RNA sequence: UAAGGGCAGACGGUGGAUGCCUAGGCUCUCGGAGGCGAAGAAGGACGUGAUAAGCUGCGAAAAGCUGCGGGAAUCGGCACAUACGAAUUGAUCCGCAGAUAUCCGAAUGGGGCAACCCGUCAGGCCCCUGACACAUGAAUUUUCAUGAGCGAACGCGGGGAACUGAAACAUCUCAUUACCCGUAGGAGAAGAAAACAAGUGAUUCCCUCAGUAGUGGCGAGCGAACGGGGAUUAGCCCAAACCGGCUUUGAGUCGGGGUAAUAGCUUCGUAGAUAUAGGAGAACCUACUGGAAAGUAUGGCCGAAGAGCAUGAAAGCUGCGUAUCCGACAUAUCCCUGAGUAGCGCGGGACACGAAUCCUGUGUGAAUGGCGGGGCCCAUCCCGUAAGGCUAAAUACUCCCGAGAGACCGAUAGUGAACCAGU
RNA sequence: UGUAGGUAUAAGUAACGAUAAAGGGGGCGAGAACCCCCCUCGCCGAAAGACCAAGGAUUCCUGAUCAACGCUAAUCGGAUCAGGGUUAGUCGGGGCCUAAGGAUAAGCCGAAUGGCGAUCCGAUGGAAGAACCGGUUAAUAUUCCGGUACUGAUA
RNA sequence: GAAAACCCGCUGUUACCCGUACCGUAAACCGACACAGGUGGUUGGGUUGAGUAUACUAAGGCGCUCG
């Protein structure tokens, strides 16, 4: 059985990535938000 | 000051016994090998043949505190095996 | 050396004992580690009087 | 960013009204065109994007100091 | 903050098990407030054989407001103040009897 | 006979309740300050120690470097450590001023899957290196300053719901709320009558007027102003007539800077202080109990000091302190009179108001004592002088810094987080 | 059918995850059905053998340990701690080129935030210059060593 | 029944960067598990057969972590 979640780094960047979020005003929302919150991960860039 | 020790080791002390031209050095993770090279030759006064290197990323351990567990890691290096003209040694 | 020594140099010498300084460093920190020393606060001792020589070149070339 | 150069009119936000009284939202638009004009003082052709009311002053004050006072009012840039 | 005793002075326990036993001092511990007597606060330490072992017998610190400074001139254990006779520098002086602490 | 079971007591186990404790929270008061950033920010990555670094600090000069001032014996950060060194020739530590400060990020030489790849031109080394420059937009004249990004609340502006209430629901309400977006300052906005009124005299804020006048499927609801009492108190500057100079254009029309002067009535002919390190700073013995006195009992002493915290139990006289007095080499702070205007028609909006006042999408359109207002419209009366602008104070708020407080909490409480916590 | 923590009951019960299968002799050990060596047996064999990529990230090798983890025990382990280990001019990738698509220039549209719009980016495609036989580790090999070569710059 | 780059006619000194361990029809990936599932491409001996079907079996790997 095939389940929802298919790994890849290629898309996981393009879709999550840093640079991805600051493209539009609405991801620079999102990473403002995540850094009034204090995450210690911003992003999934930050993962390893 | 890109080379940080020397390489202590069996298969170094293998090496060194049977070509005895040869010596490993560990060294910063972005110096590339013609620094490496130039590097050896400051150092140690020698010519210096050919250089092989790889790149090793650090472990990763645990900490442990009087409560639970920390996950951290060890810092990266470059290994730099480095061949010295037939004549010479360190 | 101390700071009124290293400060009461020509900014020529000052300058070779600079290079002659970080050779011997590099060397003593690449000998520690294959031979541990006994007194390995030489080696803080000559990255502090490093640190100054190149403060005190940094002061002469600024002022 | 339709708006016009030489009065600075833009659209208005208002209602319409039904017969009951319901009330829904909606826009008042400029009476807004591009028109090409003969500049006489330096005798050449601008295309202006001006509405009529614009035009009512250009006809009643001339081309050149509606420019000037629009300049000066900073509606033309 | 400087303190009323230091290393090579001779102090009096004013208060404890130790009271009124005199000593020099070894060792101050100023981040605990705490100082080493000789000869005084003996404890017996069982260590396992390492760098034989045994019970040694050692000294245990001694909070620092439980020692005073003795006087020298009837060693009575006197207070302390600081004052500038010694050409305008900052001196010790006992409070019993007025004369300075060498 | 008790295989087993029941009840009680004693003693254990498990579990972690309770009691006692804590600087970790909560709510405030007073005084400051109210930003950081292209001289590269906020926030990150990677490093950096004698011994691996999990935090902290720092940046290839990397738990750190220099100078001046303070100070006097230990110090080399923390997670229960040894070694080895530094230091009275004055370490460590504190105040002020400096040096260095890798990579990403507005990221700005070009790209990119953040912390990476690839370049050009001038030099210097020597295929490879270290050090320069190389973005874009707006004033500006290619030299120059300015901007971009982030960030608590408070301000102003552009858009703008619905659940709900009306015991259904559509006008109405919720509400010019939530939310999205743009943009300032230490405050912002407003402000000097084409005003209220039936004498007052610019704004702003507080108490009243008053749940009144009004408004409203006259339902649910909404809801002033005048006046009075206070806080604070402040008024000015242009455009034109007019007088001169210059350029341009066809004596004369413009456009420039200078003068002249703007109205309920005119005009023109401070350094000492404070702050950011510090210095001094009174006065206790004996006996008893106790593991240990600060407790008890005697007997003394200080008090401009009987706040507090620590010390082997509860201390005015043990320590740090407290009352009081003293102290800074720098560095900071203190004739003319506003035209697509007034007014008007159509459709809408804001005003307490669901159609007098104010605003305008659309179409029109004057006057130069005139005009406007006093709740539909006319006349008399009264008040004011639109179509130009600026302005402190009294008012709002707390990310932050300093000093304090509580008939506020005490570890399932109090912040989600007293600890490895936005883990 | 309230919340957190702890502890019960059902109960020493269900179950211990493919019916491919095991027996014996030695070794080490305090302790062995299960660990190591040998003999015999059985299962797969267009695989349940051998490789490339995605994805994972030290699980790889060695020495100590058997607390927790492993559905039993364990002297064993993909478990804990420490040490060691990945070597390229020729292999793969990237540096070069473009597709879908994406970001933009000149311009266009639009309360704001913004939306469009041909050079650049963007492989899953195109171009890539260039060998080998033998040895060799506890763990790497077309990468290390010895022989035979090739290929591109530069003086 | 792609495009563009590209390609045609118009004797020394050297050789830079990253990956390389190990699993990978799986006990190491996706399924909370040492889970009877899912996971793109290559190779895949002998006898038998039309066959890469089927049965047996080399090399190699296993007997599926309670008896
Ligand atoms: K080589
Ligand atoms: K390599
Ligand atoms: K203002
Ligand atoms: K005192
Ligand atoms: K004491
Ligand atoms: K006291
Ligand atoms: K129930
Ligand atoms: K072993
Ligand atoms: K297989
Ligand atoms: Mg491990
Ligand atoms: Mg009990
Ligand atoms: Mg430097
Ligand atoms: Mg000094
Ligand atoms: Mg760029
Ligand atoms: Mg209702
Ligand atoms: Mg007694
Ligand atoms: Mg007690
Ligand atoms: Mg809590
Ligand atoms: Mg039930
Ligand atoms: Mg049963
Ligand atoms: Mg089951
Ligand atoms: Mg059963
Ligand atoms: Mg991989
Ligand atoms: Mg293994
Ligand atoms: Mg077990
Ligand atoms: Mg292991
Ligand atoms: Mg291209
Ligand atoms: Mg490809
Ligand atoms: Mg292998
Ligand atoms: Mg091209
Ligand atoms: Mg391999
Ligand atoms: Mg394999
Ligand atoms: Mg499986
Ligand atoms: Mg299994
Ligand atoms: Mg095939
Ligand atoms: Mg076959
Ligand atoms: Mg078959
Ligand atoms: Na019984
Ligand atoms: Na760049
Ligand atoms: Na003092
Ligand atoms: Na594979």
């Amino acid at each position: 059985m095939k389940r929802t979640y298919q790994p890849s780094n290629r898309k996981r960047l393009n879709k999550h990535g840093f640079r991805s979020r600051m493209a539009t005003a609405n991801g620079r929302r999102v990473l403002a938000a995540r850094r009034a919150k204090g995450r210690a991960k911003l992003t999934v860039s930050d993962e390893f | 000051g890109i080379i940080i020790k020397p390489i202590i080791s069996e298969k170094m002390t293998a090496v060194t016994e049977k070509m005895s031209e040869r010596y490993g050095f560990r060294v910063s993770p972005n110096a590339n090998k013609i620094e490496i090279k130039k590097a050896v030759e400051a150092m140690y006064n020698v010519k210096v043949e050919d250089v092989n290197t790889m790149r090793y990323d650090g472990k990763r351990k645990n900490r442990y505190t009087k409560s639970g567990l920390i996950r951290g890691k060890e810092a990266s290096f470059k290994k730099a095996i480095v061949t010295l003209k037939k004549g010479e040694t360190i | 050396m101390k700071i009124a020594e290293i400060k009461e140099l020509a900014t020529k010498e000052l300058q070779e004992r600079l290079d002659a300084e970080v050779a011997a460093y590099d060397q003593m920190r690449i000998n520690h580690a294959v031979s541990p020393l006994d007194s390995p606060a030489k080696l803080k001792h000559q990255r502090r009087m490093i640190a100054q020589m190149k403060t005190v070149l940094r002061q002469r070339e600024l002022n | 960013s339709k708006i016009c150069q030489i009065t600075g009119k833009k659209a208005m936000v208002g209602n319409n009204v039904s017969h009951s009284k319901r009330r829904t939202k909606r826009v008042f638009d400029v009476n807004l065109f591009r028109k090409k004009f003969y500049w006489v003082e330096q005798d050449c052709w601008v295309v202006l994007r001006i509405s009529a009311a614009g035009l009512r002053l250009i006809n009643k004050i001339g081309l050149d100091a509606a420019i000037k006072r629009a300049a000066e009012k900073g509606f033309l840039n | 903050s400087k303190l009323h005793i230091k290393k090579g002075d001779t102090v009096m326990v004013i208060s404890g098990e130790d009271k009124g036993h005199s000593g020099r001092v070894l060792e101050v511990l100023v981040k605990e407030q705490r100082a080493i007597v000789e000869g005084l606060n003996m404890i017996k330490k069982h260590a396992k054989p390492s760098a034989q072992g045994g019970i040694i017998s050692k000294e245990a610190p001694i909070h620092i407001s439980n020692l005073n400074v003795v006087d020298p001139k009837t060693g009575k254990a006197t207070r302390i103040g600081r004052r500038l006779n010694e050409n305008g520098k900052l001196v010790r002086y006992a409070k019993k009897s007025g004369e300075e602490i060498k």
